[PDB]
């Protein structure tokens, strides 16, 4: 039997990981195929052919019939190799040509030898010949017919690639076999699908599955992970996160009995967080005694990448307020359907920089900061009430604040004499912005945000970046861009409706309607780019550490602990300033040790009175001049911290020292 | 006021309509037309097929003083088919106890009546409904139609044969029991085999089981045509639903007549390949297989019309199609470059180096080959298949700038290139352009008369696109005098006599595929040039064909022009000799493309045509005869005002379709002048090797299955629309009692959008379906295409509408709902509000006939259109005016339209609630249809309904009304005391069809509403005389009947038809 | 599967890896051919669940218990 | 990006192979939408232009 | 002084006038009220006429 | 203003765009109409 799954299945790594426990199947008996080479071959052939044709041919290919390719050299070379080593010449070739190849003193002067030479073509000598022009279908068919298929071009799809001649001339069937490419060739070939084509990330398996479902929907033996388990029965890679979806419906519990209003889907909640929170398939109440959320529903919502409903399929938004129209207070969970893996490490991260995140005005910034502060797994703090710059903190330290500056904007606008009058004039009875009036008001708002804010914002951002690596929160994309922020730029959105959250909040230095209009102004001020969900950043920040707790939480602390930081030489009359901290198994850090933390120079200015603290520690300021630390240079098997402040480990005055990185441990 | 403001804001945020306007239009239409998503037709159901499950309401009182606990079967943990409870109801839950491969993403799930169900009726058009509770009663008909649509649409599955096992217990008598997959599987036998349970007790369930018949259990018929193989089909007695069985049987019947065995697949593929590719099918007995692909011609024509409407006056949707066909031609066409013929036949022309002008160097620079010429040539050649939507005109840049001059060598060579290139186009006005490209460049030197002074002799030759801009001097050759104009006369003669003639190739097979072509007979393909098949497989050069004749005649025409006595003396002698040599050597070029076009091109085009994702769409080719020149090919998608007949509403309610496509002459001329074959080829072997990989695919077979659904959907849409609108089609309407609004033109569009969304969601489609029709008004829709000639003679094609099993099953479900509205959750009739204080235990859903009254009851004041309230004075009773002008007090029996109370809720509440609570009046509110809730109260305690009825009356709104609450007593199985009960809302008709059994596991029901297990349902069991297959469908569902389970396999076409490479 | 295994066994019986006498991929199309598989029982049903398990579940569907 | 979509499928441009990239274009469903080499060029250039430029 | 100035856009393209991301590109619907529609049309036609043009 | 406020009819211009589906006579009419702007005073 053959089973296809949406993944990348190898022999050794896939056997170790299994991926059946990862997809939910309870698995010797199963034999694992290898397909990284065929994924690479797909990528290589996708140039000179068409994706649809290649997919059709490859799905017509079957995987239980072992075969192999064999590239012959070009004609001149083939004749040459045969001439040099002539024992190999095949019998099939004609007597005259083979006899003249079995001779010395051969050269270009020979007449009849050349006659045979360009009268010779490889049609008879090697029978199934994939030439350059062969269609994808024929090549696949041939592999199924015979064990060996001869080819002239490297660009092939199939089993393997072998060289017929030396290099210089070119210029396990168990009961159930799993794989990652469905085949319709056998009448019964089973493809398992509990996960939808919407969420698989490889994009190559995604295209393959989409095309095969589009053209062969009625003839695919589709099954489920549970029936797969029923049929079968009778270094640790970090950032490999298993995720599921939650099918839950909101219930408006009256005095009498149950009443189900809407059915909802939460897309990519991680399994580990559900395990720690210990949610069960039953009903729940999501509200505090005060009237806000219980922070575990809040954590789950902030940890997801989407929240839609079932009857329709548009993006749904939670109502933070308790107002009638779409109030939500009770939740009943009714099972999880799909489950797969995901690489929580974003492609944007690259090498290490300060991280900047963009959130709307009516976000949950205070609550999420409070929740993230009280997070610890190992003997470290992930993101305390530090290393974080609030969005209002960029403009709070001015004699008129930016909020006060934009309060005094009704002057110079006809028909308005006060802030309340301005709010009445710009907002209609519907509390929906009037396009013309708000567009007019933006023409007065923007010059202040481009002349009164931007220089101070640039100076503050540069100063903050100088004295440590910090995560910075901002309201608009243009706010960070116009200040020349030197760091990773992330755009984030929350499922909840921010406007009602602004409407319920009070005492935000002015009228609530002013807050609504100001939030609209920052929203339109931002550029046009698709914001990713907050779930990506939150998962990146939290999830990898829990796996480290699972693995080395039992292990010795000092053996596992390690850190990197700047190393000022001892002979500097008046030291270690940590940069990142890595918690990893002993083998990982031993691998880390010999990596050269050189050619990473920085200028350190460390002069201050003691930062009030548990240990005697003065604060430093380091600026990186060369490159930055690549994360793959550090590891993928070891976690670390995203943000850290700069402070020197020890009095006197200060000076500038050109230091380098160093890796110290116990 | 801030609460109202935030409520309005949240409502305006949440009231967004779920509609997607077409923004990325060109790419989406092109992608769909080049490749269409295929619906999942066959799906397999492994669990028992049913839709009505029995749910308990009140827990059973198995501990009690009157009777010991050693009596009930629940004390012995005896599993029973029916729930043992004081009150049992039956509700609707589509696809419960099912194990399907693919879920249809639709489900009609009903909560028990003790819970609210207004969320399934406030879905469709209840955008303005503010409160979470309640729905607008004016869209109940649309909501019910959508609910039944989802019911039918997710009940479409095929039953599976799973397995059996001999019974090892004396319960049955050697019966066969079916097992179904699942983790907790032993809980299904007691449910699906009611007669297997023993009868030790005298409970109602035991009495019914004893009254049933013993010998109807499990399998009783088998189809085992083979040893060691699955039985093809079996018949089993199991708990099921008659409506579900009928729907799935109809679906299987629809699928069965699309089935084809590999014999005609072999035949059709061989006839498509014309023997070039041979395929083999096995000759032996077999496991029955199911491969539904054969379709009728009406569906094919309808889908072709849909595609034509999709490709409307765009000129960019069709370009990728022609490019793809050009690539397909290039892959298998033996003709190739030969990049040296043009230079080799010009390097040997004898000239004089003293002369400044050189014809060979001029032509070699004017006719530069770059082998994009072959791509352009193949695009032009593939454009032959689509002349009803595409007119492959020639590009304007090919024509000489301003006007040419015969005294100019470059202009003369440009005229030669244009003359060779023009005949290969599909433009109807190609001959007149060919005449005028020469008539333009020699004005003043040589003159001919014209029709008008606007379209004079010196207009651009490309500006003659209209069929009736052809000059009369060109239509009648005699106008051109042979003395004043000796050259244009000969050119007109050549154009009239040696222009190529049309022909046809007769592609395709109609046995498996349909006949998509229209305006033409089935099984034919028209060509602009004549085609004589070759009788040899070793081709060799010959000059006896139309294209070579045309090239030659052009050569002698230019030779005569050069040799003319009024033109030669202007040239020197050496240049005249060199040009004569050039023309004579270019006439005898060894180009083989003309013979390729004559012999092999039509054959391979006929090979390509069947498995093409856009089938050929052609109109007749006519040469030089401007009476049958086709103009205004048009399509319609709706009638206009009152004409219900498409033959009369078509000629003036159509939309023109067609675009011009531009190609350059320098490419086509190079391709037509340069080309060979491989140095030693044989046509049969070459074509076999080239086109064997082409026929392995099953894409056209997939588009046939897509064609099925794209025609099912339109009929379903019109049938559904015709029951909420007024259409021209004859439809049978059943749900006229459910209240509904007067739908506008936008309500129908919204309903149609919801219908197509549900259809595509269930059938798993990701591209546009039925959407092109939605751009027009959906109330009146019809499909028809037409085209007319120049002389006004018009022809029209109106495909007949085939039956649609989806709409048939929807109509069947509506008919069943007409009698069984209670199970889906619906009340029929109207409510009556008034005090009823007593110690009786009658259910409000089955009230005694004394309390109710109607319009014909004497002494009843019927209100309505007009009503005014006059306040009382000095103790006088307040009075409300009657509908007949009378004035009556607040006492008696009234009749209210529900619209009146909706319009005056607050006034009527404040004026009438006190009198209803304490006075004597009783109001009958005519409602038509309404959802209900059920609250069960303990009969031994004082219970009041005033709170419930007030909390229902205070939310009646000009928009929405909540569900009607009822109080139903609990049926006790032992004598109890009596306490007063006060009820306010009672139904009008017997509205208690949903009840199943009261006090099941108990010897009798003493107090309260009683009902034994319905004997009329289990008719097959209780009635010995009824045959097993007999069902009474429109009235009841019988909850039990015979169902046939299949085991047909669905293999790929390739795995059964190999192809013998 | 059986044809491919027979071809492999023939190739192993011979010394050449290639086979001169094969039972698979031959010209005759015999798709209809069936083999004695274990997926079906003697009654024609599928052995998705073994007969012993099916009988055990069928007989345990209705069993009595002592009174409480 | 959508100018070249319906004209050059496959046929990789100079040194840039064609590739695959999803899209959430219409309502909720996402496709794979194979792209040509030029469109991979455009994707890389678009990320470069969206992020900005680093200037030593 | 040269690389810190940024443009001042007083009437930017509305957020509702875009679509889902094709990777990292969002196609602009031709129903927009902004002035960028004509620029998008001109560049789109230019790109198409390039891609079809064979050299 | 009062007629616009109390008028049941709402003027959305997406109908022309959806019907036409976008020089050429198909696009010239759209360019001259400019349906996108929202002003019907």
């Amino acid at each position: 039997a053959y089973i296809a799954v949406p993944a990348v299945v190898d022999s050794r790594s896939s056997e170790a990981i299994g991926l059946l426990e990862s997809f939910g199947v309870d698995a010797n008996d199963v034999s694992y195929q290898d397909h990284d080479y065929v994924v690479d071959q797909l990528q290589y052939m996708l140039d000179g052919y068409e994706a649809g044709d290649v997919i059709d041919a490859l799905v017509y290919r079957n995987w239980l019939h072992h075969s192999v390719y064999c590239l012959l050299p070009p004609k001149s070379q083939l004749l040459e190799y045969w001439k040099s080593n002539p024992s190999v010449i095949p019998d099939n070739v004609d007597r005259r040509l083979r006899k003249r190849l079995m001779l010395k003193k051969d050269l270009r002067k020979d007449d009849e030898y050349n006659q045979l030479a360009r009268a010779f073509k490889i049609s008879d000598v090697y029978a199934p010949l994939i030439s350059s022009t062969t269609s994808p279908m024929t090549m696949i068919q041939n592999l199924n017919q015979g064990e060996i298929v001869y080819t002239t071009t490297d660009r092939v799809i199939g089993a393997r690639v072998l060289l017929y001649a030396p290099r210089k001339y070119y210029a396990p069937h168990s009961r159930f076999n799993v794989g990652t490419f469905p085949s319709i060739a056998t009448p019964k070939c089973s493809v398992m699908s509990g996960v939808d084509i919407e969420s698989i990330p490889n994009e190559f398996i995604k295209l393959f599955y989409q095309r095969v479902k589009s053209i062969h929907a009625n003839i695919l033996n589709d099954i489920s992970p549970q029936i797969v388990s029923d049929m079968i029965n009778r270094h640790v890679d970090v950032y490999r996160v298993d995720v599921v979806n939650v099918l839950f419906e909101v219930v408006d519990v009256a005095d009498g009995l149950r009443s189900v209003s809407r059915k909802l889907i939460m897309h990519t909640v991680p399994v580990c967080i559900l395990e720690l929170l210990g949610i069960e398939i039953a009903d729940y109440c999501i509200r505090q005694e005060d009237g806000m959320f219980t922070d575990w529903f809040l954590l789950l919502t902030m940890l997801s990448d989407g929240l839609t409903d079932r009857r329709t399929h548009c993006q749904y938004l939670i109502n933070p307020s308790s107002m009638p129209p779409d109030v939500i207070l009770n939740i009943s969970i009714t099972g999880f359907i799909n489950r797969h893996t995901i690489d929580v490490m974003p492609d944007v991260y690259d090498f290490i920089k300060p991280i900047g995140a963009v959130l709307p005005k009516g976000s949950f910034k205070s609550t999420i900061m409070r929740v993230l502060d009280s997070i610890s797994v190992l003997g470290v703090k992930i993101m305390p009430r530090a290393h974080v710059v609030d969005s209002d903190e960029v403009g709070e330290q001015m004699e008129p604040t930016f909020e006060h500056a934009v309060m005094e904007i009704y002057k110079g606008i006809a028909g308005v004499d006060s802030l309340d009058d301005l709010t009445k004039w710009v907002l209609n009875s519907d509390l929906v912005p009037h396009d013309d009036r708000l567009g007019q008001l933006f023409q007065a708002f923007l010059p202040l945000a481009k002349d009164l804010l931007a220089p101070m914002a640039r100076q503050f951002y540069d100063n903050s970046m100088s004295e440590g690596r910090l995560l910075t929160f901002a309201h608009a994309d243009s706010e960070l861009l116009n200040a020349n922020y030197f760091g990773h730029l992330l755009r984030l959105k929350i499922p909840y409706i921010t406007e009602v959250n602004l409407m319920i909040r009070k005492n935000r230095e002015g009228g609530e309607l002013f807050q609504l209009v100001l939030s609209y102004l920052y929203k339109m001020y931002a550029t046009s780019a698709q914001p990713k969900w907050f779930g990506s950043l939150l998962r990146l920040l939290i999830c990898p550490w829990l796996h480290m707790e699972k693995l080395i939480g039992e292990a010795d602390p000092a053996s596992t602990s390690a850190e990197i930081g700047w190393h000022v030489p001892r002979e500097q009359l008046m030291g270690f300033i940590p940069y990142v901290s890595i918690r990893a198994p002993r083998l990982v850090i031993e691998e880390l040790m010999e990596k050269n933390w050189g050619q990473y120079h920085a200028q350190v200015i460390v002069t201050d009175q003691l930062v009030v603290g548990e240990p005697r520690r003065v604060s430093a300021k380091a600026v990186i001049k060369g490159n930055h630390l690549p994360v793959k240079l550090i590891s993928r098997f070891a976690c670390f911290t995203l943000t850290s402040k700069y402070e020197m480990r020890l009095t006197g005055r200060g000076a500038a020292y050109n230091a380098r990185l160093a890796f110290r441990s116990d | 006021e801030i609460q109202r403001h935030i409520t309005e804001f949240i409502s305006s945020w949440q009231n967004h309509p779920i509609v997607q306007v077409s923004a990325d239009v060109e790419n989406r239409k092109t992608a769909q037309l080049l490749h269409a998503d295929t619906p999942r037709l066959v799906t397999w159901d492994a669990g028992l097929c049913t839709s009505f499950k029995i749910v308990p309401i009140v827990p059973a009182q198995v501990p009690q003083d009157v009777l010991a606990y050693t009596f009930f079967t629940s004390s012995y943990a005896i599993q029973s088919p029916f729930p043992e409870a004081a009150v049992s109801r039956i509700v609707v839950h589509t696809r419960w106890a099912s194990n399907v491969d693919f879920d249809r993403d639709s489900s009609v799930i009903m909560a028990p009546p003790t819970e609210n169900n207004i969320h399934l009726f406030k879905q469709l058009l209840n955008t303005e409904t503010l409160s979470v509770r309640g729905a607008n009663p004016l869209m109940f008909r649309a909501n019910v139609l959508h609910m039944l649509l989802e019911f039918v649409l997710d009940n479409l599955y095929l039953n599976r044969h799973t397995g059996f096992s001999q019974d090892h217990t004396p319960f049955t008598e050697g019966a066969n029991l079916r097992s179904l997959p699942g983790p907790d599987a032993e809980k299904w036998y007691s449910i699906m085999y009611p007669t297997r349970m023993g009868t030790p007790n005298v409970s109602k369930i035991c009495n019914f089981v004893a009254s049933c018949v013993r010998n109807r259990v499990g399998r009783f018929d088998r189809a085992q045509m083979m040893n060691g193989a699955m039985s093809e089909w079996v018949d089993v007695f199991e708990t099921s639903d008659a409506l579900t069985v009928s729907i799935r049987g109809r679906w299987m019947a629809r699928l069965a007549r699309m089935n084809i065995n590999p014999t005609e697949i072999e035949w059709a593929l061989t006839e498509c390949a014309q023997g070039y590719v041979t395929v083999t099918s096995p000759y032996a007995p077999s496991v029955n297989r199911l491969m539904p692909y054969r379709i009728s011609n009406a569906e094919r024509q309808i889908s072709q019309i849909i595609r034509v409407m999709n490709i409307g006056n765009n000129a960019t949707v069709i370009q990728p199609v022609l490019q793809d066909i050009s690539v397909l031609l290039q892959r298998i066409s033996p003709l190739q470059i030969d990049p040296t013929i043009i230079s080799n036949t010009m390097s040997t022309v004898s000239e004089s180096t003293t002369q400044t002008l050189s014809p060979a160097s001029s032509i070699l620079g004017k006719l530069r080959p770059s082998n994009s010429d072959f791509s352009s040539f193949r695009v032009a050649l593939a454009g032959w298949l689509y002349n009803g939507v595409v007119t492959t005109v020639i590009d304007d840049s090919s024509y000489p700038k301003d006007g040419g001059s015969v005294t100019s060598l470059e202009n003369l060579w440009d005229f030669f290139i244009l003359a060779l290139a023009l005949p290969l186009t599909t433009d109807p006005c190609a001959p007149v352009k060919a005449f005028m490209t020469l008539a333009n460049m020699m004005v003043g030197f040589e003159t001919i008369p014209m029709d008008n002074q606007i379209y004079t002799q010196s207009r651009r030759a490309s500006a003659f696109s209209t069929p009736h801009t052809w000059p009369r001097c060109f239509m009648n050759i005699q106008l051109i005098s042979p003395i004043d104009a000796p050259i244009l006369r000969q050119w007109a003669e050549i154009i009239h006599r040696y222009w190529p003639n049309p022909s046809q190739i007769r592609y395709g097979t109609p046995n498996v595929f349909g006949s998509a072509n229209l305006f033409t007979p089935p099984e034919v393909l028209l060509l602009p040039i004549d085609h004589q098949p070759a009788n040899v497989t070793t081709p060799t050069l010959d000059f006896t064909n139309e294209l070579t004749n045309w090239r030659a005649r052009v050569c002698e025409l230019m030779k005569n022009l050069v040799d003319n006595q009024r033109y030669q003396p202007g040239w020197t002698q050496s240049l005249v000799s060199s040009m004569r040599g050039t023309l004579g050597k270019l006439k005898l070029i060894k180009s083989m493309t003309p013979m390729y076009l004559q012999q092999l091109a039509p054959v391979e085009l006929a090979v390509i045509a069947p498995m093409l994702p856009f089938p050929p769409f052609q109109v007749p080719y006519v040469r030089l005869d401007r009476d049958r020149v086709p103009t205004m090919v048009g399509v319609t998608r709706q009638s206009r005002d009152t004409i219900t007949q498409p033959a009369l509403s078509l000629s003036t309610t159509n939309t023109t379709v067609g675009v011009p496509l531009a190609l350059d002459a320098r490419a086509i001329t190079v391709a037509l002048l340069s080309g060979k074959y491989p140095p030693d080829l044989v046509t049969n072997v070459w074509y076999a090797d080239a086109i064997y990989p082409m026929y392995a695919d099953t894409e056209v077979f997939s588009n046939l299955q897509r064609d099925v659904i794209t025609c099912e959907a339109v009929q379903t849409l019109v049938t559904l629309v015709a029951q909420i609108s007024e259409t021209q089609y004859p439809v049978d309407r059943y749900l006229d009692w459910i209240p509904s609004l007067r739908a506008s033109a936008a309500t129908a569009a919204t309903f149609a959008e919801w219908v197509n969304t549900s259809m595509k969601t269930a059938f798993d489609l990701s591209d546009m379906l039925l959407e092109p029709l939605l751009s027009g008004d959906p109330r009146m829709t019809q499909l028809a295409i037409q085209y007319q000639q120049y002389n006004g003679r018009t022809f029209n094609v109106i495909p007949e509408m085939p039956g649609s099993v989806i709409a048939d099953c929807v109509q069947l479900t509506a008919e069943v709902f007409n009698h069984e509205y209670n199970l889906f959750g619906i009340a029929r009739g109207d409510i009556i509000i008034g005090r009823v204080q007593s110690t009786h235990l009658w259910s409000p859903l089955a009230p005694p006939p004394d309390l109710v009254f109607d319009r014909d009851t004497p002494g009843v004041h019927i209100f309505g259109r007009d009503c005014r309230i006059s306040f009382g004075m000095n103790g006088a009773a307040p009075m409300i005016r009657d509908e007949t002008g009378m004035m009556v007090p607040f006492e008696g029996n009234w009749i209210f339209p529900l619209a009146l109370w909706q319009m005056n809720t607050r006034y009527f509440n404040q004026q009438f609630d006190a009198w209803i609570k304490t006075g004597e009046l009783r109001i009958r509110i005519e409602m038509g249809a309404y959802p209900y809730m059920l609250h069960y109260y303990d009969p031994r305690q004082y219970a009041n309904a005033w709170n419930l009825t007030s909390a229902w009356l205070e939310e009646i709104t000009p928009t929405s009304i909540p569900s009607v609450p009822f109080m139903v007593p609990i049926s006790s199985d032992h004598d109890i005391s009596s306490a007063p009960a006060v009820q306010y809302i009672i139904s009008t008709e017997y509205n208690d069809r949903s009840l199943f059994c009261t006090n099941s596991s108990s010897p009798q029901t003493i107090a309260g509403p009683d009902k034994h297990i319905p004997v009329e349902r289990y008719n097959i069991l209780t009635n010995p005389d009824a045959p097993p297959t007999q069902i009474q469908l429109p009235e009841v569902v019988d909850l039990y009947n015979v169902v046939t389970r299949y085991a047909y396999e669905t293999p790929p076409i390739t795995a059964v038809v190999m192809g013998v490479p | 599967d059986e044809a491919d295994d027979a071809t492999k066994k023939q190739a192993k019986d011979t010394e050449k890896a290639k086979a001169q006498v094969t039972y698979s991929d031959t010209g005759i199309n015999n798709a209809n051919e069936l083999s004695r598989s274990g997926n079906v029982d003697n009654e024609g049903g599928s052995n998705q669940k073994p007969m012993s398990t099916r009988i055990a579940e069928a007989t345990s569907a209705i069993v009595s218990k002592h009174p409480a | 990006h959508e100018g070249v979509a319906s004209s050059s499928i496959g046929k990789p441009f100079m040194g840039v192979p064609a590739s695959i990239v999803n899209d959430e274009s219409v309502v909720g469903v996402r496709a794979a939408r194979p792209i040509s080499g030029m469109q991979n060029m455009i994707q890389h250039l678009s990320k470069l232009y969206k992020r900005g430029f680093s200037y030593r | 002084q040269e690389y810190t100035q940024s443009p001042e856009i007083k009437v930017p393209i509305p957020q509702k006038d875009w679509t889902g991301p094709i990777g990292e590109i969002r196609i602009l619907k031709d129903t927009t009220s902004s002035i960028a529609r004509y620029l998008y049309r001109t560049w789109y036609l230019a790109a198409a006429r390039m891609a079809a043009q064979p050299r």
